Protein backbone atom coordinates (compact mmCIF):
# COMPACT_ATOMS: atom_id res chain seq x y z
CA UNK A 1 0.00 0.00 0.00
CA UNK A 2 1.22 3.61 -0.83
CA UNK A 3 4.22 2.87 -2.68
CA UNK A 4 5.94 2.26 -6.15
CA UNK A 5 6.58 -0.76 -8.06
CA UNK A 6 9.61 -1.41 -10.78
CA UNK A 7 9.09 -5.04 -12.46
CA UNK A 8 10.94 -5.69 -16.04
CA UNK A 9 12.05 -1.90 -16.00
CA UNK A 10 8.18 -1.19 -15.70
CA UNK A 11 6.91 1.59 -12.84
CA UNK A 12 3.67 1.62 -11.21
CA UNK A 13 2.16 2.89 -8.46
CA UNK A 14 -0.24 1.25 -5.72
CA UNK A 15 -2.65 3.73 -3.41
CA UNK A 16 -4.36 2.85 -0.23
CA UNK A 17 -6.88 0.34 -1.89
CA UNK A 18 -3.78 -1.86 -3.23
CA UNK A 19 -4.71 -1.26 -6.87
CA UNK A 20 -2.02 0.24 -9.44
CA UNK A 21 -3.41 4.31 -9.95
CA UNK A 22 -3.96 5.23 -13.96
CA UNK A 23 -4.13 8.57 -14.91
CA UNK A 24 -3.18 11.66 -13.48
CA UNK A 25 -2.09 11.57 -9.72
CA UNK A 26 0.20 13.45 -7.23
CA UNK A 27 2.81 11.79 -5.12
CA UNK A 28 4.63 13.58 -3.18
CA UNK A 29 3.78 17.21 -4.89
CA UNK A 30 4.76 15.55 -8.02
CA UNK A 31 1.92 14.25 -11.19
CA UNK A 32 2.97 11.05 -12.76
CA UNK A 33 0.88 9.79 -15.63
CA UNK A 34 0.11 6.15 -16.21
CA UNK A 35 -1.03 4.33 -19.79
CA UNK A 36 -5.05 3.64 -19.25
CA UNK A 37 -4.30 0.74 -21.13
CA UNK A 38 -1.36 -1.27 -19.26
CA UNK A 39 -1.14 0.96 -15.66
CA UNK A 40 3.07 1.50 -16.90
CA UNK A 41 5.02 5.10 -16.25
CA UNK A 42 4.60 6.95 -19.45
CA UNK A 43 6.90 7.34 -21.94
CA UNK A 44 8.32 9.75 -24.80
CA UNK A 45 5.95 12.72 -26.34
CA UNK A 46 2.65 12.53 -25.19
CA UNK A 47 -0.12 14.82 -26.19
CA UNK A 48 -3.28 15.22 -23.64
CA UNK A 49 -6.15 17.85 -23.76
CA UNK A 50 -4.69 19.94 -25.75
CA UNK A 51 -0.99 19.97 -23.75
CA UNK A 52 2.34 18.43 -25.15
CA UNK A 53 4.68 16.60 -22.26
CA UNK A 54 7.31 14.57 -22.73
CA UNK A 55 7.55 11.30 -20.12
CA UNK A 56 9.80 9.35 -18.87
CA UNK A 57 9.16 6.63 -16.76
CA UNK A 58 5.88 8.48 -16.09
CA UNK A 59 7.72 12.17 -14.80
CA UNK A 60 7.33 15.13 -17.65
CA UNK A 61 10.69 16.02 -18.06
CA UNK A 62 12.08 19.49 -18.16
CA UNK A 63 14.27 21.19 -21.96
CA UNK A 64 14.39 20.20 -25.15
CA UNK A 65 12.92 16.75 -26.92
CA UNK A 66 11.92 15.95 -30.46
CA UNK A 67 8.07 15.70 -31.01
CA UNK A 68 5.87 14.69 -33.94
CA UNK A 69 6.37 18.28 -35.27
CA UNK A 70 9.95 18.59 -33.99
CA UNK A 71 11.02 19.94 -30.58
CA UNK A 72 9.92 21.64 -28.09
CA UNK A 73 10.55 23.98 -24.91
CA UNK A 74 8.92 21.80 -22.74
CA UNK A 75 9.50 24.19 -19.15
CA UNK A 76 8.92 24.35 -15.49
CA UNK A 77 5.18 25.27 -14.09
CA UNK A 78 4.41 28.82 -14.15
CA UNK A 79 7.42 29.67 -17.01
CA UNK A 80 4.27 31.40 -19.15
CA UNK A 81 0.49 31.91 -19.03
CA UNK A 82 0.20 29.06 -15.89
CA UNK A 83 1.51 26.11 -17.66
CA UNK A 84 1.25 22.91 -16.04
CA UNK A 85 5.06 21.67 -14.72
CA UNK A 86 6.89 20.14 -18.03
CA UNK A 87 3.66 21.37 -20.27
CA UNK A 88 4.90 22.60 -23.81
CA UNK A 89 5.03 26.49 -23.54
CA UNK A 90 4.95 29.18 -26.49
CA UNK A 91 8.60 30.12 -27.23
CA UNK A 92 8.67 31.99 -30.35
CA UNK A 93 11.98 34.20 -31.68
CA UNK A 94 14.50 34.32 -28.70
CA UNK A 95 17.10 31.90 -26.90
CA UNK A 96 16.96 28.91 -24.76
CA UNK A 97 19.62 28.08 -22.29
CA UNK A 98 19.44 25.03 -20.42
CA UNK A 99 21.99 23.55 -18.82
CA UNK A 100 24.51 24.58 -20.78
CA UNK A 101 22.74 23.65 -23.69
CA UNK A 102 21.79 26.78 -26.09
CA UNK A 103 18.78 26.14 -28.07
CA UNK A 104 16.74 28.81 -30.52
CA UNK A 105 13.35 29.05 -31.00
CA UNK A 106 11.65 30.23 -34.14
CA UNK A 107 8.44 32.32 -35.30
CA UNK A 108 6.12 28.82 -34.52
CA UNK A 109 8.02 27.71 -31.39
CA UNK A 110 9.99 24.85 -32.36
CA UNK A 111 14.05 24.70 -32.16
CA UNK A 112 15.53 25.26 -35.30
CA UNK A 113 18.40 23.10 -36.65
CA UNK A 114 21.37 22.93 -38.94
CA UNK A 115 22.93 26.57 -39.93
CA UNK A 116 20.72 29.58 -39.03
CA UNK A 117 21.47 33.14 -39.00
CA UNK A 118 19.89 35.45 -36.37
CA UNK A 119 20.57 39.13 -35.40
CA UNK A 120 23.79 38.90 -37.91
CA UNK A 121 25.33 36.05 -35.87
CA UNK A 122 25.66 32.52 -38.13
CA UNK A 123 25.13 29.27 -35.65
CA UNK A 124 24.70 25.59 -36.10
CA UNK A 125 22.41 23.03 -33.95
CA UNK A 126 22.76 19.78 -33.81
CA UNK A 127 20.27 17.79 -36.25
CA UNK A 128 19.53 15.00 -33.78
CA UNK A 129 19.72 17.51 -30.57
CA UNK A 130 18.96 20.88 -31.49
CA UNK A 131 22.10 21.72 -29.50
CA UNK A 132 24.01 24.86 -30.46
CA UNK A 133 27.73 23.70 -31.02
CA UNK A 134 30.01 25.52 -29.19
CA UNK A 135 33.27 26.14 -27.48
CA UNK A 136 36.25 24.33 -30.14
CA UNK A 137 36.14 23.17 -33.23
CA UNK A 138 33.57 21.01 -34.57
CA UNK A 139 33.51 18.74 -37.64
CA UNK A 140 30.71 19.42 -39.39
CA UNK A 141 29.76 18.42 -43.00
CA UNK A 142 32.96 17.11 -43.35
CA UNK A 143 34.96 20.53 -42.84
CA UNK A 144 35.87 22.58 -39.63
CA UNK A 145 34.03 25.16 -37.38
CA UNK A 146 35.06 27.09 -34.34
CA UNK A 147 31.86 28.54 -32.62
CA UNK A 148 32.76 30.59 -29.12
CA UNK A 149 30.90 29.32 -26.55
CA UNK A 150 28.03 31.56 -26.70
CA UNK A 151 27.77 29.56 -29.86
CA UNK A 152 28.26 31.84 -32.49
CA UNK A 153 30.70 30.95 -35.59
CA UNK A 154 33.84 32.17 -35.88
CA UNK A 155 35.17 32.71 -39.63
CA UNK A 156 38.78 32.14 -39.30
CA UNK A 157 38.69 32.36 -43.19
CA UNK B 1 38.06 44.74 11.02
CA UNK B 2 36.34 41.82 9.91
CA UNK B 3 37.60 41.84 5.61
CA UNK B 4 40.98 41.68 7.07
CA UNK B 5 42.15 41.93 10.34
CA UNK B 6 40.29 39.12 11.37
CA UNK B 7 41.25 36.36 8.27
CA UNK B 8 42.85 33.32 9.09
CA UNK B 9 44.00 30.80 6.44
CA UNK B 10 45.33 27.41 5.68
CA UNK B 11 48.53 27.54 4.27
CA UNK B 12 50.59 24.38 1.90
CA UNK B 13 49.86 20.78 1.61
CA UNK B 14 50.55 20.46 5.51
CA UNK B 15 48.03 22.62 6.69
CA UNK B 16 50.12 25.32 8.38
CA UNK B 17 47.60 27.80 10.22
CA UNK B 18 47.90 31.57 8.94
CA UNK B 19 46.93 35.34 9.90
CA UNK B 20 46.75 38.25 8.74
CA UNK B 21 48.97 40.86 9.81
CA UNK B 22 47.19 44.43 8.82
CA UNK B 23 49.92 46.36 10.28
CA UNK B 24 52.93 45.12 7.34
CA UNK B 25 50.23 43.53 5.21
CA UNK B 26 51.43 39.71 5.04
CA UNK B 27 50.15 36.47 5.82
CA UNK B 28 52.22 34.88 8.69
CA UNK B 29 52.48 31.62 10.28
CA UNK B 30 51.59 30.92 14.55
CA UNK B 31 54.01 29.55 17.14
CA UNK B 32 52.87 26.47 18.51
CA UNK B 33 54.21 27.58 22.68
CA UNK B 34 50.72 28.67 24.39
CA UNK B 35 48.79 26.97 22.15
CA UNK B 36 46.27 24.16 22.76
CA UNK B 37 42.78 22.56 20.71
CA UNK B 38 40.35 25.39 22.22
CA UNK B 39 42.13 28.38 19.83
CA UNK B 40 42.81 25.25 16.73
CA UNK B 41 38.54 24.85 17.10
CA UNK B 42 38.39 28.68 17.49
CA UNK B 43 40.66 29.18 13.98
CA UNK B 44 38.33 26.34 12.64
CA UNK B 45 35.18 28.09 13.19
CA UNK B 46 36.28 31.17 12.41
CA UNK B 47 37.15 29.24 8.52
CA UNK B 48 33.41 28.60 8.30
CA UNK B 49 33.89 24.64 9.13
CA UNK B 50 31.70 25.57 12.01
CA UNK B 51 31.92 22.22 14.70
CA UNK B 52 34.68 20.18 12.14
CA UNK B 53 38.15 19.65 14.40
CA UNK B 54 40.43 16.66 12.96
CA UNK B 55 43.84 17.55 14.32
CA UNK B 56 46.54 20.30 15.43
CA UNK B 57 49.99 19.79 16.01
CA UNK B 58 53.43 20.87 15.81
CA UNK B 59 55.40 21.24 12.81
CA UNK B 60 59.50 22.21 12.07
CA UNK B 61 58.90 25.08 10.15
CA UNK B 62 59.68 24.98 6.59
CA UNK B 63 58.65 27.66 4.58
CA UNK B 64 61.61 29.37 5.96
CA UNK B 65 60.26 32.82 6.90
CA UNK B 66 61.44 34.44 10.11
CA UNK B 67 57.83 35.94 11.55
CA UNK B 68 55.12 34.69 13.76
CA UNK B 69 51.92 36.00 15.18
CA UNK B 70 52.75 35.09 19.00
CA UNK B 71 49.42 34.50 21.21
CA UNK B 72 48.80 36.04 24.20
CA UNK B 73 47.62 34.74 27.50
CA UNK B 74 46.57 37.34 30.09
CA UNK B 75 44.53 39.33 27.55
CA UNK B 76 41.42 38.32 29.04
CA UNK B 77 38.69 36.54 27.47
CA UNK B 78 39.18 38.62 24.00
CA UNK B 79 38.71 37.75 20.63
CA UNK B 80 41.30 35.50 19.94
CA UNK B 81 42.95 37.35 17.09
CA UNK B 82 42.92 40.36 19.55
CA UNK B 83 45.86 38.28 20.77
CA UNK B 84 48.03 36.90 17.89
CA UNK B 85 50.66 40.08 17.89
CA UNK B 86 54.19 39.63 16.29
CA UNK B 87 57.71 38.22 17.23
CA UNK B 88 61.06 37.90 15.78
CA UNK B 89 60.90 34.14 16.99
CA UNK B 90 59.87 31.91 19.59
CA UNK B 91 61.59 29.44 21.42
CA UNK B 92 59.73 26.42 20.75
CA UNK B 93 60.78 26.02 17.33
CA UNK B 94 57.47 24.82 15.86
CA UNK B 95 54.65 26.08 14.26
CA UNK B 96 51.01 25.28 14.06
CA UNK B 97 49.27 23.03 11.68
CA UNK B 98 45.46 22.59 11.79
CA UNK B 99 43.20 20.37 10.01
CA UNK B 100 39.33 21.17 10.38
CA UNK B 101 38.09 18.33 8.76
CA UNK B 102 39.12 15.09 7.80
CA UNK B 103 39.70 14.49 4.32
CA UNK B 104 41.03 13.18 0.87
CA UNK B 105 41.54 8.96 1.84
CA UNK B 106 39.79 6.62 -0.15
CA UNK B 107 39.83 2.88 -0.47
CA UNK B 108 42.83 1.37 -2.23
CA UNK B 109 36.87 0.82 -16.71
CA UNK B 110 34.55 0.85 -13.86
CA UNK B 111 35.18 2.47 -10.34
CA UNK B 112 34.55 0.45 -7.06
CA UNK B 113 32.59 0.66 -4.42
CA UNK B 114 34.51 3.57 -1.87
CA UNK B 115 37.18 5.04 -4.45
CA UNK B 116 35.18 7.70 -5.11
CA UNK B 117 33.18 8.68 -1.86
CA UNK B 118 32.93 12.46 -2.71
CA UNK B 119 31.55 11.61 -5.69
CA UNK B 120 27.62 12.75 -5.97
CA UNK B 121 24.56 12.46 -8.73
CA UNK B 122 22.20 15.41 -9.10
CA UNK B 123 18.96 14.23 -10.02
CA UNK B 124 16.50 16.80 -11.41
CA UNK B 125 13.33 14.91 -11.93
CA UNK B 126 14.23 11.72 -12.11
CA UNK B 127 17.00 12.27 -14.20
CA UNK B 128 20.90 12.33 -14.01
CA UNK B 129 21.91 15.98 -15.08
CA UNK B 130 24.88 16.71 -12.79
CA UNK B 131 27.48 15.38 -10.63
CA UNK B 132 29.14 16.67 -7.89
CA UNK B 133 31.75 16.52 -4.70
CA UNK B 134 31.20 16.68 -1.29
CA UNK B 135 33.45 19.24 0.78
CA UNK B 136 32.00 18.91 4.19
CA UNK B 137 28.52 17.34 5.87
CA UNK B 138 26.20 19.70 4.22
CA UNK B 139 27.57 21.39 0.83
CA UNK B 140 28.39 20.17 -2.13
CA UNK B 141 30.36 21.80 -4.81
CA UNK B 142 28.91 21.65 -8.90
CA UNK B 143 28.72 23.98 -11.54
CA UNK B 144 26.43 27.82 -12.17
CA UNK B 145 25.38 26.37 -15.62
CA UNK B 146 23.53 23.50 -13.98
CA UNK B 147 21.15 25.52 -11.71
CA UNK B 148 20.96 29.05 -13.96
CA UNK B 149 17.77 30.48 -14.61
CA UNK B 150 14.66 28.18 -15.03
CA UNK B 151 15.99 25.46 -13.14
CA UNK B 152 17.03 27.01 -9.92
CA UNK B 153 14.52 26.44 -7.42
CA UNK B 154 16.17 24.35 -5.01
CA UNK B 155 13.39 22.22 -4.60
CA UNK B 156 13.87 20.77 -8.09
CA UNK B 157 17.25 19.05 -7.03
CA UNK B 158 18.40 15.78 -5.27
CA UNK B 159 21.81 13.98 -4.64
CA UNK B 160 22.85 10.81 -4.38
CA UNK B 161 25.65 9.77 -2.65
CA UNK B 162 27.80 6.10 -2.18
CA UNK B 163 25.67 4.66 -4.64
CA UNK B 164 27.47 3.54 -7.84
CA UNK B 165 24.59 2.21 -10.47
CA UNK B 166 21.99 4.43 -11.89
CA UNK B 167 19.52 1.89 -11.94
CA UNK B 168 19.90 2.03 -8.25
CA UNK B 169 19.21 6.09 -7.51
CA UNK B 170 15.31 5.14 -6.83
CA UNK B 171 13.20 8.27 -6.33
CA UNK B 172 12.45 9.77 -2.79
CA UNK B 173 16.14 8.27 -1.89
CA UNK B 174 18.57 11.09 -2.79
CA UNK B 175 19.07 14.24 -0.14
CA UNK B 176 16.92 17.23 -0.68
CA UNK B 177 18.95 20.77 -1.77
CA UNK B 178 18.07 23.06 0.83
CA UNK B 179 19.67 26.12 -1.31
CA UNK B 180 21.13 26.69 -4.44
CA UNK B 181 24.41 29.47 -4.72
CA UNK B 182 25.16 30.73 -7.45
CA UNK B 183 28.54 33.18 -7.82
CA UNK B 184 27.50 36.33 -8.43
CA UNK B 185 30.07 36.83 -11.55
CA UNK B 186 28.76 34.16 -13.35
CA UNK B 187 28.40 35.37 -17.04
CA UNK B 188 25.95 32.88 -18.59
CA UNK B 189 27.61 33.49 -22.20
CA UNK B 190 30.81 32.92 -20.94
CA UNK B 191 30.58 30.66 -18.43
CA UNK B 192 33.15 32.30 -16.32
CA UNK B 193 33.23 31.35 -12.83
CA UNK B 194 31.21 28.69 -13.20
CA UNK B 195 31.12 27.23 -10.03
CA UNK B 196 27.64 27.05 -7.54
CA UNK B 197 27.21 25.49 -3.84
CA UNK B 198 24.03 23.29 -2.99
CA UNK B 199 23.67 23.18 0.49
CA UNK B 200 21.50 19.54 1.65
CA UNK B 201 19.44 19.94 3.97
CA UNK B 202 20.48 17.20 6.12
CA UNK B 203 23.93 16.45 6.99
CA UNK B 204 25.84 14.11 5.19
CA UNK B 205 26.73 10.47 7.26
CA UNK B 206 30.57 9.87 6.06
CA UNK B 207 31.44 6.29 5.85
CA UNK B 208 34.02 4.17 3.60
CA UNK B 209 32.10 5.17 0.70
CA UNK B 210 30.96 8.50 1.79
CA UNK B 211 34.43 10.78 2.60
CA UNK B 212 34.68 14.74 1.52
CA UNK B 213 37.68 15.86 0.01
CA UNK B 214 39.73 18.52 0.61
CA UNK B 215 40.04 21.85 -0.86
CA UNK B 216 42.92 23.19 -2.49
CA UNK B 217 44.97 25.04 0.37
CA UNK B 218 47.16 28.17 -1.06
CA UNK B 219 50.83 27.19 -1.96
CA UNK B 220 50.25 24.16 -3.88
CA UNK B 221 52.99 24.33 -6.85
CA UNK B 222 51.05 22.23 -9.52
CA UNK B 223 53.33 20.37 -11.35
CA UNK B 224 53.14 21.74 -15.55
CA UNK B 225 51.67 18.38 -16.23
CA UNK B 226 49.71 16.38 -13.19
CA UNK B 227 48.52 12.71 -13.31
CA UNK B 228 44.88 13.91 -12.20
CA UNK B 229 41.45 11.44 -12.51
CA UNK B 230 38.09 12.41 -13.65
CA UNK B 231 34.76 10.30 -12.62
CA UNK B 232 31.27 10.46 -12.86
CA UNK B 233 28.44 9.18 -14.88
CA UNK B 234 28.68 9.62 -18.59
CA UNK B 235 29.41 8.01 -21.83
CA UNK B 236 32.67 6.49 -22.96
CA UNK B 237 30.80 5.93 -26.44
CA UNK B 238 30.22 9.44 -28.16
CA UNK B 239 26.28 9.77 -29.41
CA UNK B 240 25.62 8.39 -25.98
CA UNK B 241 24.06 8.76 -22.70
CA UNK B 242 23.91 8.73 -18.94
CA UNK B 243 25.94 5.23 -18.22
CA UNK B 244 25.07 2.76 -16.03
CA UNK B 245 27.93 2.61 -14.07
CA UNK B 246 30.38 5.07 -12.69
CA UNK B 247 33.75 5.00 -14.26
CA UNK B 248 36.98 6.99 -13.47
CA UNK B 249 39.28 8.04 -16.56
CA UNK B 250 43.16 9.36 -15.89
CA UNK B 251 43.28 12.10 -17.02
CA UNK B 252 46.69 14.64 -17.35
CA UNK B 253 46.68 18.67 -16.88
CA UNK B 254 46.95 20.97 -19.83
CA UNK B 255 48.93 24.13 -19.44
CA UNK B 256 46.78 27.32 -19.50
CA UNK B 257 49.39 28.83 -22.43
CA UNK B 258 48.88 25.39 -24.30
CA UNK B 259 45.32 24.89 -23.74
CA UNK B 260 44.70 28.84 -25.17
CA UNK B 261 46.42 28.00 -28.04
CA UNK B 262 45.32 28.42 -31.70
CA UNK B 263 44.64 25.02 -31.98
CA UNK B 264 43.26 23.95 -29.00
CA UNK B 265 40.47 27.24 -28.25
CA UNK B 266 41.95 30.94 -29.34
CA UNK B 267 41.81 32.35 -25.81
CA UNK B 268 38.78 31.11 -24.97
CA UNK B 269 39.94 29.80 -21.23
CA UNK B 270 40.21 32.69 -18.55
CA UNK B 271 42.28 32.62 -15.28
CA UNK B 272 39.31 30.82 -13.34
CA UNK B 273 39.28 27.40 -15.94
CA UNK B 274 41.39 24.68 -16.19
CA UNK B 275 42.22 21.85 -19.16
CA UNK B 276 42.98 18.34 -18.00
CA UNK B 277 42.98 16.04 -21.16
CA UNK B 278 44.79 12.96 -21.72
CA UNK B 279 47.42 11.93 -24.82
CA UNK B 280 46.18 10.02 -27.40
CA UNK B 281 43.19 10.78 -26.59
CA UNK B 282 40.59 7.39 -25.97
CA UNK B 283 39.43 9.18 -22.08
CA UNK B 284 37.84 12.56 -21.16
CA UNK B 285 35.16 13.20 -19.48
CA UNK B 286 31.55 13.28 -21.38
CA UNK B 287 27.67 14.89 -20.97
CA UNK B 288 26.52 13.66 -17.29
CA UNK B 289 30.12 14.70 -16.24
CA UNK B 290 29.53 18.10 -16.21
CA UNK B 291 29.58 19.32 -12.60
CA UNK B 292 32.05 16.22 -11.33
CA UNK B 293 35.11 16.33 -9.26
CA UNK B 294 38.83 17.00 -10.91
CA UNK B 295 41.21 15.32 -8.28
CA UNK B 296 45.01 14.82 -7.79
CA UNK B 297 46.81 13.23 -5.27
CA UNK B 298 49.55 15.25 -4.04
CA UNK B 299 51.57 14.23 -0.86
CA UNK B 300 49.14 11.66 -0.16
CA UNK B 301 45.81 13.52 0.13
CA UNK B 302 43.16 13.81 -2.77
CA UNK B 303 42.85 17.16 -3.15
CA UNK B 304 39.82 18.55 -5.49
CA UNK B 305 41.44 20.88 -8.45
CA UNK B 306 38.32 21.52 -10.12
CA UNK B 307 34.69 21.14 -11.93
CA UNK B 308 33.69 20.44 -15.28
CA UNK B 309 32.62 23.47 -17.46
CA UNK B 310 32.58 22.45 -21.09
CA UNK B 311 33.91 20.71 -24.41
CA UNK B 312 34.31 19.82 -27.77
CA UNK B 313 34.31 16.42 -28.52
CA UNK B 314 34.98 14.46 -25.05
CA UNK B 315 36.93 11.89 -25.76
CA UNK B 316 38.12 13.33 -29.13
CA UNK B 317 41.22 15.18 -27.87
CA UNK B 318 42.99 18.03 -29.54
CA UNK B 319 39.38 19.77 -28.05
CA UNK B 320 39.61 18.66 -24.41
CA UNK B 321 37.56 19.21 -21.63
CA UNK B 322 37.17 22.22 -19.35
CA UNK B 323 36.95 22.49 -15.87
CA UNK B 324 36.61 25.71 -13.23
CA UNK B 325 39.39 26.82 -10.78
CA UNK B 326 38.52 25.89 -7.43
CA UNK B 327 41.58 27.58 -5.56
CA UNK B 328 40.72 30.50 -7.05
CA UNK B 329 36.91 30.38 -5.63
CA UNK B 330 37.74 28.81 -2.36
CA UNK B 331 37.33 32.28 -0.68
CA UNK B 332 34.40 32.54 -1.84
CA UNK B 333 33.41 28.96 -0.66
CA UNK B 334 34.68 29.32 2.73
CA UNK B 335 32.52 33.20 2.72
CA UNK B 336 29.63 31.54 1.67
CA UNK B 337 29.71 28.78 4.31
CA UNK B 338 30.94 31.51 6.98
CA UNK B 339 27.51 33.79 6.62
CA UNK B 340 25.56 30.39 6.40
CA UNK B 341 26.70 29.81 9.88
Amino acid sequence: QNKFLIFNEDVYYFDSSSKAVTGWRTIDDHRFYFEPNTGIGANGYKTLDGKNFYFRNGLPQFGVFKGPDGFEYFAPANTHNNNEEGQSITYQNKFLVFLGNRYYFDSSSKAVTGWQTINGNTYYFMPDTAIAAAGGFFTIDGAIYFFGIDGVKQPGI
Amino acid sequence: GEDENRCVRLYGPNFILQVYSSQRKSWHPVCQDDWNENYGRAACRDMGYKNNFYSSQGIVDDSGSTSFMKLNTSAGNVDIYKKLYHSDACSSKAVVSLRCIACGVNLNESALPGAWPWQVSLHVQNVHVCGGSIITPEWIVTAAHCVEKPLNNPWHWTAFAGILRQSFMFYGAGYQVEKVISHPNYDSKTKNNDIALMKLQKPLTFNDLVKPVCLPNPGMMLQPEQLCWISGWGATEEKGKTSEVLNAAKVLLIETQRCNSRYVYDNLITPAMICAGFLQGNVDSCQGDSGGPLVTSKNNIWWLIGDTSWGSGCAKAYRPGVYGNVMVFTDWIYRQMRADG
